[PDB]
RNA sequence: GAUGGUAGGAUAGUGGCCUACCAUGGUUUCAACGGGUAACGGGGAAUAAGGGUUCGAUUCCGGAGAGGGAGCCUGAGAAACG
RNA sequence: AUACAGUGAAACUGCGAAUGCUCAUUAAAUCAGUUAUCGUUUAUUUGAUAGUCAUGGUAUAACUGUGGUAA
């Protein structure tokens, strides 16, 4: 799964694959605007919080 | 009709057989393995509510006609050491094949056995609540 | 510029198009694209029958260019408006795009090439070759055939420089981190020692760094250069015409193997034995399905009215139904109607519905677990096939025990219905690959015979060493992966990469003692260990589940190590040589090259909080983990279709640091336990869930702990929760005169209650009565099944159960 | 066009040149006599 | 709605254009109406034939279509059919 | 030229893009002529024509960068 994290402030936009299915099934049944923390998804990503803001599907 | 029902390409199909009282239902039970076990494609699987005549019913093989010899205990097929007469090997036996030399048998309260079934031959069935 | 070429090149392919095998070039260099439909043209050009498709596979880019032919022609298009070309110019290479057959494929979707025939493949990207993806293309490639990969990468071309001034020494940047790819390096290098490889360049100077690097051409004017395959092909063949109903299909028949495995099953329809299964193991794709073709030709040809299919998953059912030889009729469709007409596929567990059917055919029954195989192993006929030299499945020997605790005759597939046999190519991939699991079967240790455990040593592996391409360590090698195969039930492909790159993980060997001549003969393994270092020391598996199945910011930062694999033999089963290599282990943690064998001593691991064991649940492994010493920690709900039993972990921890927390964890999940019987293993073995559930007691009741003990409950929450009614109706049926339902209205909590250690010390009745409590009240099933369960055919078991209840009646 | 260019080669003698870059076989089954043949059709 | 009235909607605008409310009409042997018309027809429409016997050259044909019925959209002007 | 003024791609915006071939035949229909519009519409042309904060807020495109998909 391949994640867009931007940070608009530096504009530093970077992109993640990630591996597993367990961080992304945590990810699973949200909408756009909504919140979730990192905690529950990176070991490095405690104490950080994203906001989703679109995608694209696997076509 | 019940060959014609047969011989429909259909996957499912109800093939009903409402006889009054007194008039060879375990017969045309029997009959009706053995068409769809000689013509038909695989086997067939028989439910009875009771551990009734199924031994007969599958007994039911060349013999029959107007001298059925339904017995007791005394009934040829029923005691144990036996030649049933139509015996199986490597040859053209088949509808002298489909009966009591497999005789076979399914509980109805393992419903599974007809929940993935593909022929089945019942025995009785008005007694079996709607669900099931 | 009309240059020459090397004779090497199109000997080569023009030798292999005339032997019916398979070339690989590999291609150095800045472009590739131009060099490759030279090749491919010159392919053809060898040979004007074989098969033109050409397979390309990528990763997720590709060299320069795009697929879209609506891309391409508007491009090239507004590329003549723009006026910087000729209207009618098209390079060779585009030329190639444009007119061949290509079958495009990324790396993700390598199962969709299973079941065709290419005549080329392409493996565009080298830095990501998985062993299965390769282990696809390579099989699937037709005879007469090319493969082909590029290596556009500077990175490779300073590591096979590297390799080639030294084979000893190498070229390691930790630019990468800690992932250095050595099986590419392992690849590479067999790559130079195969028979019938090249590596080139571009323009096609081919270099001979590597590979065979001198073939000369046959002289291939020949008819007679001819395998015995085709010598004895059917030379007394029964084809003949006043009957012949079946030689037709014999005829269709392709390989002899095939032919005699078609005669073994005739022999089978004519033997009437009644509980009779006609074993198939094959290579796959040699004329498996295509003999379960013609099985279900003849068996409902001449068979008794017709077969169940059963199949662990709907596989190729595709060129299952596409057997062919007009819908089905009585009229001449008979060779042509005992294939696809009769569309009935069933799940394979109606085992009952499979003892009553005629016949029953079983497809890949590595799937399959054990319990579900013998109630298919009922009394009747069955044909069981199978996939020896196998990934995604069982092995030999697996197969083996699998027809030992069952049971007859079998029969292994070999001749590769595309290809040459004694192929060079398939030869070279079985050794690289490493599946040629034969090992067990040599004959200084066929037998069982191996020391006592009185003196056995662990080993730790230079693994770099080990992979390194030299023939002894190689051989070792092999050694262990027949091993370890064998030790498994069912393995993948991926796997060998897996701990080859890997960083954290690590390989031990439990090895007899040196021997003391001169240690010049191959050390000879009992046992190998595979575990991987994980935690907070960073392995994405074992803090990520305990944190999510409860929080515990002090288990993410803790660290350990988790073993993958236990690696014995079913020979070396009878006494416990694991059980010695666990506890040497558990003492060695808590108390012009590198060596190809390293001491234990010389290597201080890391500070090593907790040891845990992660395995698919069962009775033999449970029972030798609770024979040792670990805590049963979790186990899952859903038991896969594959290895039929929820996965489970155990832990164990014994340092200077007394946990608890594992204690903790340990009451916490017999609680969950109790919790969770009768929910998803509902149904289940009464002996196994006394096995887990005093195991955990053991876990829970282990030493270092005082307040971990349960206390006594309180007569005054007993009527809390009770009715004085319910305790009337208790002294009633205790009187024996009222209904068991009317008890088992309050056995469930009395049994939940009960198994805490206040009724555990208060009244002992740990027995077959302890078990009909389970059973009857947490496990929740019939009084029915217990019994079967027990194999008592009487009221013992309502024997029992008054006993036991009339002992609670005088608790209260 | 075997003999002549194509793509970039031409192939020579060997070396290839690139750029810079029942009754039917009953009767007619010949082992037999015809005595048999029509003894076997007949049966 | 055939003829007309009265009222209203609609339209840029009158007007049965359309609806209510009504009156019961209109055309007609001066042949209405209807039929055929080869209606590629005719128009001094068109420059003419600066002397061919009537003939040339130009212009209007008239409408519809832009896979096929149906519906919508802007712009001063489209029922645009790229 | 330390605001720019030369030149200029991408784009905003203004206007035009309502001056193409094939198929079907009507005698107050069409067409030609002649009205009327104290009964209508008009971008454009030209002609007139309005006493009723030393300056308010926005946004984009482009650009930068990160990506998806065979497209």
């Amino acid at each position: 799964m391949k994640l867009n994290i931007s940070y608009p402030v530096n504009g530093s936009q970077k992109t993640f694959e990630i591996d597993d299915e367990h961080r992304i099934r945590v990810f699973f049944d949200k909408r756009i605007g909504q919140e979730v923390d990192g905690e529950a998804v990176g070991d490095e990503f405690k104490g950080y919080v994203f906001k989703i803001s679109g995608g694209n599907d696997k076509q | 009709s019940f060959i014609d029902a047969i011989s429909e390409k259909t996957l499912n199909f109800t093939v009903a057989l409402t006889a009054g009282r007194g008039r060879g239902k375990s017969a045309a039970l029997g009959i009706s393995i053995a068409a769809a076990v000689s013509h038909g494609y695989s086997n067939i699987f028989v439910t009875s509510p009771s551990p009734e005549n199924l031994k007969t019913l599958f007994e039911f093989i060349f013999k029959g006609f107007d001298a059925l010899g339904y017995q007791e205990h005394i009934d040829y097929d029923i005691i144990q050491s036996t030649n049933p007469d139509f015996n199986k090997a490597i040859v053209r036996v088949d509808i002298k094949r489909d009966h009591r030399q497999t005789i076979q048998y399914i509980v109805p309260q393992d419903h599974q056995v007809l929940g993935q079934a593909e022929l089945v031959v019942i025995d009785e069935a008005a007694a079996i609540p709607l669900p099931i | 510029a009309k240059k020459a070429i090397d004779s090497r090149i199109p000997s080569l392919i023009r030798n292999g198009v005339q032997t019916k095998q398979r070339s690989i070039f590999v291609i150095v260099g800045d472009r590739a694209r131009n060099q490759l439909p030279n090749l491919h043209y010159l392919m053809m050009s060898a040979d004007l029958k074989m098969n033109k498709s050409v397979l390309w596979a990528y990763k997720k880019k590709l060299l320069g260019f795009t697929s879209h032919r609506k891309k391409r022609e508007n491009k090239i298009k507004k590329e003549i408006k723009r006026g910087t070309r000729e209207v009618n110019e098209m390079d060779p290479f585009e030329s190639f795009i444009s007119n061949q057959n290509i079958r495009y494929v990324y790396y993700k979707e390598s199962e969709k090439i299973l079941g065709n025939t290419y005549g080329m493949c392409i493996l565009q990207d080298f830095e990501a070759l998985t062993p299965n993806l390769l282990a696809r293309t390579i099989e699937t490639v037709e005879g007469g055939g090319i493969v082909v990969i590029l290596l556009k990468s500077m990175s490779s071309l300073k590591q096979l420089y590297t390799m080639t001034m030294d084979v000893h020494a190498r070229y390691r940047t930790e630019a990468h981190g800690d992932v250095v790819a050595r099986f590419n390096e392992r690849f590479i290098l067999s790559l130079g020692s195969n028979p019938n490889c090249l590596v080139v360049d571009d323009e096609l100077n081919v270099l001979p760094l590597s590979g065979a690097k001198n073939v000369k051409p046959l002289p291939p004017k020949e008819d007679d250069e001819l395998p015995p395959k085709q010598l004895e092909l059917q030379e007394l063949k029964e084809s003949l015409e006043d009957v012949q109903p079946a030689g037709s299909l014999v005829s269709l028949s392709k390989t002899v193997n095939q032919a005699h495995a078609i005669l073994s099953f005739i022999d089978a329809i004519s033997e009437k034995t009644l509980n009779f299964t006609v074993a198939l193991t094959a290579g796959r794709g040699r004329g498996k399905s295509a003999a379960l073709g013609i099985s279900i030709a003849a068996a409902v040809s001449h068979g008794y009215s017709n077969i169940f299919v059963t199949s662990p998953s709907p596989e190729n059912l595709k060129t299952l139904f596409e057997f062919i030889f007009f819908n089905k009729a009585i009229v001449r469709v008979d060779i042509k109607r005992d294939h696809r007409q009769t569309i009935q596929y069933i799940v394979p567990q109606d085992h009952q519905v499979l003892g009553q059917a005629e016949l029953v055919v079983i497809d890949e029954a590595a799937a399959i677990p054990l319990p579900i195989v013998k109630n298919l192993l009922g009394p009747y006929l069955v044909f069981m096939a199978s996939t020896i030299n196998g990934y995604e499945g069982t092995g030999r020997s697996l197969s083996l025990k699998l027809i030992q605790q069952l049971r007859l005759r079998e029969i292994s597939l070999d001749e590769p219905i595309r290809y040459a046999p004694g192929d060079p190519i398939e030869k070279w991939l079985n050794k690289l690959l490493c599946l040629d699991v034969t090992l067990i079967k040599n004959p200084r240790f066929a037998t069982r015979g191996t020391p006592h455990p009185s003196q056995c040593n662990l080993f730790v592996v230079n693994r770099d060493t080990l992979f390194s391409y030299h023939p002894v360590s190689e051989n070792f090698l092999e050694k262990m992966m027949a091993l370890y195969v064998s030790s498994h039930y069912k393995n993948s492909p991926n796997d060998l990469q897996l701990m080859s790159d890997a960083p954290a993980h690590k390989l031990f060997v439990l090895l007899p003692p040196i021997d003391p001549k001169d240690g010049g003969r191959i050390p000879d393994p009992l046992c190998v260990i595979q575990i991987a270092l994980e935690g907070e020391i960073s392995g994405d598996l074992i803090p990520w589940l305990i944190s999510q199945q409860f929080q515990d910011e002090e288990f993410a930062s803790l660290s350990g190590a988790r073993i993958v694999r236990i690696a014995t033999n079913p020979e070396y089963a009878s006494m416990g040589y694991g059980s010695r290599a666990i506890e040497l282990l558990r003492d060695y943690f808590e108390g012009t090259l590198p060596p190809l064998l390293l001491k234990l001593s010389e290597q201080p691991p890391h500070y090593l909080h907790y040891l845990g064991v992660s395995y698919g649940l069962t009775q033999s492994l449970h029972k030798f983990w609770k024979n040792n010493s670990f805590v049963p920690v979790y186990l899952r709900q859903t038991a896969n279709d594959l290895t039929g039993e929820h996965t489970c972990v155990m832990l164990n921890v014994l340092e200077g640091r007394e946990s608890n927390w594992l204690v903790e964890f340990a009451k916490d999940f017999r609680k969950r336990f109790l919790s969770l019987l009768s929910y998803d293993f509902h149904k289940f073995t009464a002996v196994q869930a006394l096995s887990v559930i005093e195991s955990s007691k053991k876990a829970q009741d282990l030493s270092d702990d005082e307040k971990h003990d349960n206390k006594e409950l309180t007569r005054t929450h007993l009527d809390d929760i009770f009715s004085p009614f319910d305790l009337k109706r208790l002294d009633s049926y205790s009187n024996n005169l009222l209904d068991y339902h009317v008890i088992g209205d309050m056995i469930p909590m009395l049994a939940l209650l009960y198994f805490g250690d206040k009724m555990g010390d208060s009244v002992k009745l740990s027995s077959v009565q302890s078990a009909i409590l389970l059973a009857i009240g947490l496990q929740r099933k019939n009084i029915d099944t217990i019994a079967k369960e027990l194999n008592l055919p009487s009221n013992q078991t309502i024997a029992m159960f008054a006993k036991i209840m009339r002992k609670m009646s005088q608790y209260f | 066009a075997p003999m002549s260019d194509v793509g970039g080669v031409l192939m020579d003698k060997d070396a290839v040149y690139i750029d810079i870059g029942n009754i039917g076989k009953l009767i007619y089954m010949d082992n037999i006599s015809p005595e048999e043949c029509i003894r076997r059709w007949r049966g």
